Parts: C-alpha cells; structure tokens; sequence
C-alpha cells in the first residue's frame, strides 16, 4: 500500500513537512530515515527514524467550575521499524492523569 | 561472592579472636547446640569480672546477599549487647577464619564493629591466612578504629 | 506544447528525490511534470545513545566487602551505540560513567517515619474509577559522610538498606492512602 513521503518531520506536534508525492513504499521512503511517510492523505505522519516516545504534551486544563478537578497528558509512540520502550508497537499513546486545582478549591 | 554462614555455624566452637567492638568482654565464643533450616540456636559466652555468662539465642538466618541463594547472615533478638544482626562476608580458604560485621543497637545508639571468628580454639604459632587478617588490618586502617584481641589461652 | 524533455539525474545518492521534466510551447498548463526518482541505495543511519542504565555494585579494588562502612568505593555504568548502519557516524560522547559511592546496600539501619509523601498520579489513568495515592515511608536515619575526594571528586551514597521502625498502622514499611481522583476527563484520541 503506497504512502505519502516528505521531506521533513517537525519534532514539535508531530508533522509531515516537504511533501515528495505519493506512490511509494514505505521502505523506500524511509531508505532515508530523516524522512517521514503519512498512511492516506491526512492522517497520523510516522517518521523514519527508529522509534522513540515523543515529548509529552502540555497539560490539558482541568474540568472544574471552583472545586479540585482532573487533567490529562499524553505521548505517542512515533516512529517506523522497531518499538519504543516497554514492547510497544508505534501509534500507541501513553497517558498520565493529574489532580487539578486552578483557583483556592472554594 | 557469598559464604554460608550456616555451614560455618555447624562447628562446636567458634571464638572471636579480633574485633572492633567497643571495650569488648574477655573469652566471647559460640557454641553450637542445633541448627534449624532457618535459624540455629546456639549459646554465646562471655567473660565479666571474672564469671561466665551465658545467653540462649536463636539467630534465624537471613540473605544479605542480591542473588538470595545463599544465606550470610543471621538476626538476633535480645542479645544482651545489643546485636541485632550479624554479616558473615569472608571464610578462609581452610574455613577456620571468619569475618563478621556486626550490628548492635542499645539504648538509642546503633553502632557497627567487625570481627574475626575462628571455627575452634585458635593455635599460638599457627596465624590465620593472611588475606583474611589483611583485609580486617586494611578495615581497620580506613576507619582510625582500635582493634582488641577478646582471646587468651586461659579461655575456658 | 512541444515533447517532453528528458528526466534530469535524481539529485540524491541515497533514498528518494525529486526529479522534473520540462517543455516548451512550440499553451495552457504545466510547463514542469515532477516525479519521485528511487536511488534503491540506503542512507547512512548514525547511531544512537541508550540510556545509561543500573549502577555496578559499589566496590572497591582489593576489598571484599564496604557495606555499612564510610569507606569510598566506585562504580560505573555502560550504554550502547544502537542503530548505525549502512556506514553511518558512530556515537559521540563517553560509553562509561564511572563515580565514587559509599555502599549501604542491605544495610539495617534505625529508621524513623518520614513526612506524606505527594500525591501520586491517578491511577489506571482512562481506566475506570481512576484512583491516586500517597504514601509515609520508613526512612532510615542516614549517616553524615563528608562529600569530600579520595583529586578531587564526589562520594554518592548508593543501595537498597534494609530501615528498622517501630510499626506504624500494622505496616513496618510503607503506609498508604489513596483517594479518587475526581470529575475524570475522558481521553478523547486527537486523532
Ligand atoms: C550521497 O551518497 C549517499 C550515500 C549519502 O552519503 C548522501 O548524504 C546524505 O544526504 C541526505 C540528504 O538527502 C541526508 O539525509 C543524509 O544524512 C546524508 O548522509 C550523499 O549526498
Ligand atoms: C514528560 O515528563 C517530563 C516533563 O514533565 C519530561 O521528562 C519529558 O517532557 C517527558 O516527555
Ligand atoms: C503541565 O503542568 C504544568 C502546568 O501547570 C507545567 O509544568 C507544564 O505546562 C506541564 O505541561
Ligand atoms: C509527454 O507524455 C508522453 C510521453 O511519456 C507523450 O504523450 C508525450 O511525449 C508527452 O509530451
Ligand atoms: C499541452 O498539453 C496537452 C498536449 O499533450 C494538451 O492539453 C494541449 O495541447 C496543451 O497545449
Ligand atoms: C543516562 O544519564 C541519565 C540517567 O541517569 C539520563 O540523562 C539519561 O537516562 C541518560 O541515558
Ligand atoms: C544508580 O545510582 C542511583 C541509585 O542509588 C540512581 O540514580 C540510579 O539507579 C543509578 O543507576
Ligand atoms: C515511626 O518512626 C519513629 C520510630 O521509629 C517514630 O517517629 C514513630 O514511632 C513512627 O510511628
Ligand atoms: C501528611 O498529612 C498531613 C499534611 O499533609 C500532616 O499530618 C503530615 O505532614 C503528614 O506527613
Ligand atoms: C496531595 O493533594 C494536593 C492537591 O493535588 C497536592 O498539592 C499535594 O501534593 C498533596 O500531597
């Protein structure tokens, strides 16, 4: 099944940058692993490098009116050929929940 | 590597012939009476003023140890010195010297000390195996303690 | 529209690129037609750090045993250039950390109970009923070795010791609380 390559991986939200075309391996897409490949035309771009978690996100706010509340982060398993920490298969995110207090819990 | 301290405890006499415990009593010595698969029973003896003293004790051995294969090591309790816990980390090669680190806690002071245990009454012109003494001598050096000899033939 | 001129050499050695052909109006449309152009050769990868991982045993040369004693030691850890390949660089940096440590491995020490710890995260977190925890730790007394140099270089207390308390709520170790975390988002996948 043919993928889309670039160019370019932006490290940062995590996206397809310098798009090459469109009929293409995935393993000759990623014969050069600064390059990253797209599944169809505007989902989840995976670089080439080996696998690697990404950086976690910033902390989603809090669902609270004035109490104590919770939030949630993520990060993504992103990467091609391997797995990342702990026998993990790329696309798969890893979540962390926190308590959450924005004003003095009234 | 890790030496069994209870195979070293199966003998009928062990003497403490050097240590680095405070101001330590004249003649201290086990003696074996019968080991269990997790501890041994066993009466240390000590010389105060004169007078033989004899303490009852169950040390249930433990593992100091990361592979937890081989027990080194025993608790105490209700040693009338204090000691809690004792280390065995060395036997010679003809299994008749031992060296102990001791772990003893009265009164709101825990305090360490070390020792070497002969597995029988030790001989006047035969010394212990020399990297045995010498890495007690080389204890002894890097922590400006002052070591004392318990033993004298006249122990009984 | 005249004929296509010839595809230019593919401008890469190694992976994809992009190779264009051209025509003249000799003329509505594209004068340029790209293509991907496949060399079939791999690029060099370069390798990467692992991380460091577990400390060696804190020992020192030509002395069995250092546990529970103010007696420096040292010790090091290793990581692996992982991953160079088809002639890429190999790693840049030190393979080996090496520092002086103190052992209180397996050490019975006196302990006292220690403050509450923060609270933890929530956990299983998406999962159902999500519940977080904090804990009060039995903390052995530590002792008060001088940081100073064997040169001069630093001395770390290393290993797991074994901490004495009197019983604390019927645990001699760890006492925990949890509580749930409440009002859970739901872990809406952005994608
Ligand atoms: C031509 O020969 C190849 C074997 C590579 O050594 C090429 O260098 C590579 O150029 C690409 C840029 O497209 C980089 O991604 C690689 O890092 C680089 O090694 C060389 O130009
Ligand atoms: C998430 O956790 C910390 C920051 O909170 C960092 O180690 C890193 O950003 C990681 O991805
Ligand atoms: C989430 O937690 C705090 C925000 O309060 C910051 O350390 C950072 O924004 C993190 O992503
Ligand atoms: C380009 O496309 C084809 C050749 O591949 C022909 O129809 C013609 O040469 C055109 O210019
Ligand atoms: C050039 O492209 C095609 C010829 O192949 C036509 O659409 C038209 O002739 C245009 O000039
Ligand atoms: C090794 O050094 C520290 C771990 O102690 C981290 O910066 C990282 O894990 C690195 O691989
Ligand atoms: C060894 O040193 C300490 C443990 O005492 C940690 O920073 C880490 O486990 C390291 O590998
Ligand atoms: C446990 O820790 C110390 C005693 O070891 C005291 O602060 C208190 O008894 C606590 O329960
Ligand atoms: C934890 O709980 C409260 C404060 O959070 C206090 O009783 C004390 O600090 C304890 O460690
Ligand atoms: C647990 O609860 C509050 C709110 O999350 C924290 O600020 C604090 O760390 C406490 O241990």
């Amino acid at each position: 099944d043919p993928v889309l390559c670039f160019t370019q991986y932006e490290e940062s939200s995590g996206k397809c940058k310098g798009l090459l075309g469109g009929g293409v391996s995935v393993e000759d897409c990623c014969l050069n692993t600064a390059f990253a490949y797209q599944k169809r035309s505007g989902g989840l771009c995976q670089p080439c490098r080996s696998p690697r978690w990404s950086l976690w996100s910033t902390w989603a706010p809090c669902s609270v009116t004035c109490s104590e509340g919770s939030q949630l982060r993520y990060r993504r398993c992103v990467g091609w050929n391997g797995q990342c920490s702990g026998k993990v298969a790329p696309g798969t995110l890893e979540w962390q929940l926190q308590a959450c207090e924005d004003q003095q819990a009234c | 590597e890790v030496y069994p301290i209870d195979q070293f405890m199966n003998n009928t006499e062990i003497w403490v012939f050097n240590t680095t415990q405070p101001d330590p009593p004249n003649c201290k010595k086990d003696k074996s009476k019968s080991m269990t698969q997790t501890a041994t029973s066993f009466v240390r003896s000590h010389v105060k003023n004169g007078n033989i003293i004899e303490e009852n004790l169950v040390g249930n051995f433990t593992y100091f140890n990361d592979k937890e294969k081989v027990y080194d090591g025993i608790y105490i309790s209700g040693e009338s010195s204090g000691v809690y816990a004792e280390h065995l980390y060395y036997v010679s090669e003809d299994k008749k010297c031992g060296l102990f680190q001791v772990f003893a806690h009265v009164n709101d002071k825990t305090t360490i000390w070390r020792d070497v245990r002969v597995s029988g009454r030790p001989e006047e012109g035969v010394p212990l195996e020399l990297n045995c003494t010498k890495e007690f001598d080389e204890y002894v050096k890097l922590v400006n303690a002052t070591s004392k000899s318990p033993y004298t033939s006249e122990c009984q | 529209w005249g004929p296509w001129g010839p595809v230019s050499p593919c401008p890469v050695t190694c992976g994809l690129g992009q190779t264009m052909e051209q025509r003249t109006c000799n003329c509505a449309g594209d004068a340029t037609r790209t293509h991907i152009c496949n060399t079939a050769v791999p690029c060099p990868v370069d390798g990467e750090w692992d991380s460091w991982g577990e400390w060696s045993p804190c020992i020192r040369r030509n002395m069995k045993s250092i546990s529970c004693q103010e007696i420096p030691g040292q010790q090091s850890r290793g990581r692996t250039c992982r991953g160079r390949k088809f002639d890429g660089h190999r790693c840049a940096g030190q393979q080996q950390d090496i520092r002086h440590c103190y052992s209180i491995q397996h050490c019975p020490l006196k302990g006292s109970w220690s403050e509450w710890s923060t609270w933890g995260l929530c956990m299983p977190p998406c999962g159902p009923n999500p519940t977080r925890a904090r804990q009060r730790l039995c903390t052995p007394l530590l002792p008060k070795y001088p940081p100073t140099v064997s040169g001069e270089k630093n001395v770390t207390f290393w290993g797991r010791p074994l901490p004495r308390c009197e019983e604390l709520q019927g645990q001699k170790l760890v006492v925990e609380e949890k509580r749930p975390c409440l009002h859970v988002p739901a872990c809406k996948d952005p994608e």
